[PDB]
């Protein structure tokens, strides 16, 4: 009979661990950041010498926009429908079990480094 | 190990013994003989469920105990649940916080139902873990395939806080009011998504709506504080209403069945109400019975047919029933005998048959169970005709304790 080697990469639930605020809060930043970049999946240094020299005044600082009024709408990660639920583990949202299983596989906790 | 309802009089009976066409069998669903009023209570059992004509009542008469209550349980049994079928007796009307047309009204209503639909998103997983800040908070919801947090509005999280705060609870949260109810200690824990949308089905009927309608905390249901609904207002505005969901896409309506037992009790003025009662669209379909002949309405010296008046027997259907042979009285007996648990050999079904049809039917299935009962003291397992014997003489019936008064007694 043909032995099925199984894969040995398993993590053990007592090593998995659960996240906390400010890696959330940096994968947030990092999603961000890259969203507003066009490159491969600089302006940086850029922002940088601009805040160099910024006050308060009439400026950028002063002019963006800003949290809007009707709070935040809670979007799914995966498919992006509208997700009722969170991850224990990182907080990200999900509609259903199969993008929780999806997220687990391929987002949860494995891009924070 | 025994539940509430048990072996009774008519709980061999589980509905109309017809074919697909209406056609009655000699002895199906615990139904035997009496076709004429079978397939004569098959045709208004089929236009109950059309429900496109109202007001139509159907009378079953014959002599005493031949089926009579039967077919109607039967009916009943037939229609089955979400329809409502209610059966009462011609007393119940009476009453003192009452008066008997209203008493009449409110079982015609009770008799009509409302068909509502309805979608709701039902929460159900083992709780986790729950915070609270002196107010909001936040709770950790679980289920056998997912978990997930959530952050709890005030009300929520103080319902949450009522219990017991730390892990083990499984509760459900219906997110349209928010009532919680823990199942238990985590009774095992839910399989699928732990919020799905679930569809909520409601046949209530007009009684029901006015009840509630009515008064604040108008759920006076529970112990008939409903005195006298106002007919200007509540009444006449719940038809108009139910009308209005009708042909809306927001309610159907459902008629039900009233079952009048013994209605030679009812008075002239119930009649005279009935009379306009059964004019009514939203009038539902009734059955009647009756054991006396021609006899004196209650109210006044009239003599009428079955003690109903005579422009309100016009207004209904008659059906009559023939009385019971000795195979129809063996094979009720033999029915009977099979829904208990006792067994009789085929010498004591032809003793009980014949003891059954010299006084009376109802007599032969009572004496079953004490027949039973005696056998099973002398150490037997089979009823014998020595035991139905016993019986017979040591329990006595009507017409043998009739003739037995050759000794004066008060009076
Ligand atoms: N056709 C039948 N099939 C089965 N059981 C019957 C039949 N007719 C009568 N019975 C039984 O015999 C008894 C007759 O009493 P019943 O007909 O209810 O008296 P009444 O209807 O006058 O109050 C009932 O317990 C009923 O269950």
């Amino acid at each position: 009979m043909v032995e099925k080697k199984t894969s040995v990469r398993s993590q053990d639930p007592g090593q998995r661990r659960v996240l906390d605020r400010a890696a959330r809060q940096r994968r947030i930043n990092r999603q961000l950041e890259a969203l507003e970049n066009d490159n491969f999946q600089n302006f940086q240094a850029l922002l940088e010498e601009q805040n160099l020299s910024v006050a308060e005044g009439p400026n950028y600082l002063t002019a963006c926009a800003g949290p809007p009024s009707r709070p935040q709408r809670p979007f799914c990660a995966v498919c992006g429908f509208p997700s009722p639920y969170t991850c224990v583990s990182c907080g990200a949202r999900y509609c259903t079990v199969r993008c929780l299983g999806t997220h687990q596989e391929t987002r949860c906790l494995k891009w924070t480094v | 190990v025994t539940r509430i309802e048990r072996i009774g009089a008519h709980s061999h009976i589980r509905g109309l013994g017809l074919d697909d066409a209406l056609e009655p069998r000699q002895a199906s669903q615990g139904m035997v003989g009496q076709l004429a009023a079978r397939r004569a209570a098959g045709v208004v059992l089929e236009m109950i469920r059309e429900g496109k004509i109202a007001g139509r009542a159907v009378l079953i008469a014959g002599q005493p105990g031949t089926g009579k209550t039967a077919i109607a349980m039967g009916m009943a049994q037939a229609l089955g649940p979400d329809t409502p079928f209610t059966a009462i007796a011609g007393s119940e009307i009476f009453s003192l916080e009452m008066s008997k047309t209203e008493a009449l009204t409110q079982a015609f209503r009770r008799s009509i139902g409302v068909r509502i639909k309805e979608e709701t998103e039902i929460i159900e997983g083992e709780v986790v873990e729950i915070q609270i800040d002196r107010k909001v908070g936040k709770l950790t919801l679980k289920t056998t395939e997912m978990e997930t947090i959530y952050d709890l509005g005030t009300k929520m999280i103080e319902s949450l806080t009522k219990d017991k705060v730390q892990a083990g609870d499984v509760i459900t949260i219906d997110k349209a009011t928010g009532k919680i109810s823990k199942l238990g200690r985590s009774v095992q824990c839910p399989d699928g998504e732990l919020q799905k949308r679930k569809e909520v089905v409601h046949t209530v009927s007009l009684h029901e709506i006015d009840v509630i309608n009515s008064r604040t905390q108008g759920f006076l249901a529970l112990f008939s504080g409903d005195t006298g609904e106002i007919k200007s207002e509540v009444r006449e505005q719940i038809n108009a209403k139910v009308a209005e969901w009708r042909e809306e896409g927001k309610a159907e309506i459902i008629p039900g069945v009233l079952f009048i037992d013994e209605v030679h009790m009812l008075d002239i003025e119930s009649f005279s109400f009935l009379n306009r009662a059964l004019e009514s669209d939203m009038a539902p379909v009734l059955i009647m019975a009756t054991n006396r002949g021609i006899t004196r309405i209650r109210g006044t010296s009239y003599q009428s047919p079955h003690g109903i008046p005579i422009d309100l027997l016009d207004r209904l259907l008659i059906v009559s029933t023939t009385p019971y042979s000795e195979k129809d009285t063996k094979q009720i007996l033999r029915i009977r005998c099979e829904e208990e648990d006792v067994e009789m050999s085929e010498d004591a079904y032809t003793v009980l048959t014949r003891i059954g049809l010299e006084t009376s039917l109802r007599y032969a299935i009572q004496l079953i169970t004490a027949a039973s009962l005696v056998c099973r003291k002398r150490k037997g397992t089979e009823v014998q005709v020595d035991d139905i014997k016993r019986v017979y003489s040591l329990f006595l019936d009507e017409s043998r304790s009739t003739q037995y008064m050759k000794e004066y007694q008060d009076a």
